[PDB]
């Protein structure tokens, strides 16, 4: 059962094969 | 070849897998827990050498 478990775990027959956080942030300021 | 009846030994026949499982888990369950960590081997084996981790 446990090398089920690494066969479920690692996921040999590919269970996840076929698959909106902004990395910019802005900010205002003003005048210099 | 020669063959003949006995009574005392045809009180309960087993069948040749009945004779294998009375003594594959008891008197010989070592060879079962080796050849278990042999099977454990060869999934965790073949699998790290052919798949993208």
């Amino acid at each position: 059962t446990i090398g089920f478990v690494y066969e479920l775990g690692h996921d040999a027959l590919k269970v996840h094969s076929r698959q909106l956080k902004s990395s910019v942030v802005i900010s205002y300021l003003g005048n210099i | 070849f020669i063959t003949s009846k006995i009574w005392d030994g045809a009180l309960a026949e087993n069948n040749h897998i009945s004779s294998i499982g009375n003594i594959m888990y008891t008197n010989y369950n070592v060879w079962l827990i080796l050849a278990s960590f042999i099977l454990l081997l060869a999934m965790v084996g073949a699998i790290v050498i052919t798949i993208k981790p």
